């Protein structure tokens, strides 16, 4: 599997608020207290009264298509049989269950 | 320094026994104590995962796994305890309930 | 010729993310990889990178130079010139957008560097990296010789018609270099071709969304004091979790990807045929392995007693 | 941490079970990342054993 | 076979990828990928 | 090296460093004498009934 | 660190050739044990590189002709920080106290 | 924090030789160990 | 090492071929060491002389 994770939802001098989201084992946080810095300098002027909500779901890896196991369940199991059968110079290929 | 996290094992309860389910993502260093006067200090570094079983009294016992803080668990009275039962019953109820003696009064 | 060539690319754009080290500690490179995948058996790896290559600036069908994207600006050079490692070089195999097909060998990290127009640059990520031999021959590089086995490996087609992802566009990308104090007040490009999107903390006017203008702030008597943000609002991006996302909406849509897991045939080492001596009720057998091979074996009746046994050093057996 | 981890009834199907144990943590200061705590595979722990 | 599938056969039974195909570069050493390539 | 005398330690005694002390031993009791004058005690008849 | 003339300038390395004293950009120079190192900083005679495990250091350049290589043996093994044991740090973790290598000159 | 000590602490946050601060050279990528250099 | 893998820069794509041979030389005396030591006594060995010859 491969842990899907979102974008970080990050609200500058405010507060955001967290919603239900339906996926499986989904996670969601909200954290407190952050100050943010990009490749072209600080994201957020506040220090304080800053939120960073990080949020992370489980998805199928890509590769499951091809590479997978399957679980089956097995019970009251048939035999057939492949016998040459020659009665009298006739002789055939017989397919026949058991 | 940025160090990884211990992986959060799986807590199973039972009579005077944790079972705990250890999943590491690397070796990793389990150390356990006791709180009594004899700790009976067990560690081993384990890479693989594996279910392990230690015997917890009402005196106390102390786990640490990797860098997660240390976390405490202490015991009491499980089962079957001392009920009623009458009769029979009971007696092998009382068995299991302050061990090191009780068949000695028996 | 047909979209999976014609490809998202147009429509995406490669993007920067933070690196563990770069060398001299961490940066916001697009050269990090977000992920790798190592399931196939023949011991190619798939890697997924911040960037995007296969296609030039203007879209078109260039699979000789790769697109990363250099700060406020997007560079271009030649792939040739892109080497990776884990324990000894790797060998690129091929490339469409965000992924990458190399054969790499065992190593307990991956390295990717390149050349750009000064000090090389580097990347390096934690991941285990362990490819499970085809067969029951536990090789560490395919024989010359040997038998044909079916097997599954990294198909380096870019034909895809499974597997696919989910890309949205970007959120704000803060740009403090916009933002300095002419003379003694907040003046902030767009710049040419970018939308400016400033507010600030203090009193007075705490919203700009400037498309094109150049204006100055008052009350503001550090440019420490505003924030100034570079909107695209162009194209999409992959949902990396380094970029913060936009708040006011999530367009999204799904894109296929290359490089899917398949079916195949490899070739693989044939275990030395053994010596085989005869006796009573018992049979010696004298094995003498170019590597470690497993010994299997069983009885046809009620109790099969199975054994089994992974031997690298020449030794009887009765 | 053990071997169906992530099931699906069906190749097709949407809609799936997972139990990985995932924990967010708490981000570094200044940094953008979104930091997460999962079980190894256990289809690969499988595969292993 | 070779790396099923994609694997382009050139002439000399070499095996490029199939993004190789085509693209005006000379990856089977004796043209044969680049020649009656479509318009 | 072995394991740290902090992890050793019995009757779940911590091992703290730089004034080296021990701490949360538990492991006995502490007897006290309580010196109270009588000013502070307080008769039934303030108290209710 | 310092050219030929005393001018502070960390791009450049000086080695003496010889009868003669030759200088060469620092970017040039290479190192690994395992696996290619990463130099970090350098000031006179001590170098700050990130190099992995190992059991010994090969350091190289290139000269003006064929390159130049010196392997010395020495152990390389690095205690990981904290009680996991891990070979690269992880992308996230805990703070916890180390020691480390100052870069800092002073 | 980074490998205290010496780590100048850009205004991206990055952390660089203290060798390399006010050396000449941008290593901050943002100019920052450059800027506000003393003579 | 494992294997062996030789390479070289044409006027093109870097080729490079490798080849599974196991590479495991007998350190010379009694010592199992790695790389030779800086000091030491002088022991007979044999070796592959560069010479034309
Ligand atoms: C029995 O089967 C084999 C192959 O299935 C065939 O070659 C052979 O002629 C058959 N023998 C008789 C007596 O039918
Ligand atoms: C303790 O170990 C035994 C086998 O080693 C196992 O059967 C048992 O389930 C374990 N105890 C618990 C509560 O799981
Ligand atoms: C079986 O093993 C024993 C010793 O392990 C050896 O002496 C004997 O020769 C072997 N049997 C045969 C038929 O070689
Ligand atoms: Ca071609
Ligand atoms: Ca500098």
């Amino acid at each position: 599997y491969k842990t899907g994770m979102d974008s970080p939802a990050i609200k500058c001098c405010g507060s955001q608020e967290c919603t239900p989201t339906y996926r499986p084992d989904e996670q969601c946080k909200v954290f407190t207290g952050v100050y943010p810095f990009m490749w072209g300098g600080a994201y957020c002027f506040c220090d304080t009264e800053n939120t960073q909500v990080s949020k992370a779901y489980v998805m199928k890896s890509d590769d499951c298509l091809a590479d997978h196991a399957e679980a089956y369940k097995a019970h009251t199991a048939s035999v057939q049989a492949f016998l040459n059968i020659t009665v009298g110079e006739h002789s055939i290929v017989t397919t026949v269950y058991v | 320094c940025t160090v990884p996290l211990a992986p959060e094992p799986m807590i199973t309860f039972g009579f005077r026994s944790v079972s705990l389910k250890l999943h590491p993502k690397n070796p990793t260093y389990l150390i356990t104590r006791q709180l009594a006067d004899e700790p009976h200090y067990t560690h081993e570094l384990i890479s693989e995962p594996a279910v392990r079983n230690f015997t917890v009294t009402e005196k106390g016992w102390e786990f640490v796994w990797g860098n997660h803080p240390p976390k405490r668990f202490w015991a009491q009275e499980t089962a079957p305890g001392n009920p009623h039962g009458l009769p029979h019953e009971v007696i092998t109820h009382y068995y299991h309930r302050y061990p090191m003696s009780t068949i000695l009064g028996l | 010729s047909t979209e999976e060539l014609f490809n998202e690319y147009k429509l995406t754009r490669p993007y920067m993310a933070r690196c563990i080290r770069c060398a001299v500690g961490s940066c916001h490179s697009p050269i990090a990889i977000e992920a790798v995948k190592s399931d196939g058996h023949d011991g190619y790896v798939r890697l997924q990178t911040s960037s995007q290559y296969g296609l030039d600036s203007s879209g078109n069908l260039k699979g000789r130079t790769m697109r990363y994207d250099m700060h406020g600006t997007i560079k271009e050079i030649p792939l040739h010139q892109v080497s990776l490692y884990t324990s000894r070089p790797c060998h690129i195999v091929d490339g469409h957008g965000y992924f990458l097909l190399a054969r790499c060998p065992a190593g307990d990290s991956i390295t990717m560097e390149f050349k750009k127009d000064s000090v090389r640059h580097s990347c390096s990520v934690p991941y285990e990296v362990k490819f499970n031999p085809v067969g029951r021959e536990l090789y560490t590089h395919p024989p010359e010789h040997g038998v044909e086995q079916a097997c599954q490996v990294y198909a380096h087609d870019a034909q895809n018609r499974g597997a696919y992802v989910e890309m949205h566009l970007p959120g704000s990308e803060v740009d403090s270099s916009l933002v300095s104090l002419s003379g003694s007040s907040v003046t902030v490009t767009p710049p040419d071709g970018t939308s400016a999107l400033v507010e600030c903390e203090c009193g007075g006017t705490k919203i700009s969304e400037t498309i094109n203008k150049t204006k100055q702030f008052s009350q503001c008597t550090k440019k420490e004091q505003c924030r100034a943000y570079r909107l695209q609002n162009d194209k999409w991006v992959y949902n990396s979790d380094k970029l913060p996302k936009a708040a006011g909406a999530t367009l999204k849509g799904k894109l296929h990807v290359p490089f899917l897991l398949a079916d195949g045939k490899c070739t693989v080492p044939l275990a030395p045929e053994p010596m085989i001596t005869f006796g009573f009720r018992s049979v010696s057998l004298k094995l003498h392995p170019k590597n470690p091979t497993y010994l299997i074996t069983r009885q046809l009746a009620d109790e099969p007693h199975y054994t089994h046994e992974l031997i690298s050093e020449p030794a009887v057996r009765n | 941490g053990a071997f169906g981890d992530i099931q699906s009834r069906t190749v097709s199907s949407s809609d799936l079970y997972a139990n990985t144990n995932l924990v967010l943590q708490r981000p570094k200061a200044g940094a953008i990342h979104v930091p997460y705590t999962q079980a190894p595979s256990g289809f690969e722990q499988w595969k292993k054993d | 076979e070779c790396n099923i599938p994609g694997n382009f056969m050139c002439s000399n039974g070499r095996c490029i990828p199939g993004a190789w195909q085509c693209d005006g570069l000379p990856d089977c050493f004796d043209k044969s990928d680049e020649k009656e390539c479509p318009k | 090296k072995a394991p740290s005398l902090k992890f050793t330690a019995p009757f779940g005694c911590e091992i703290y460093t730089n004034p080296i002390r021990a701490e949360n031993c538990a492991v006995g009791s502490i007897p006290l004498a309580f010196d109270i004058p009588d000013a502070l005690f307080t008769r039934v008849s303030e108290t209710p009934t």
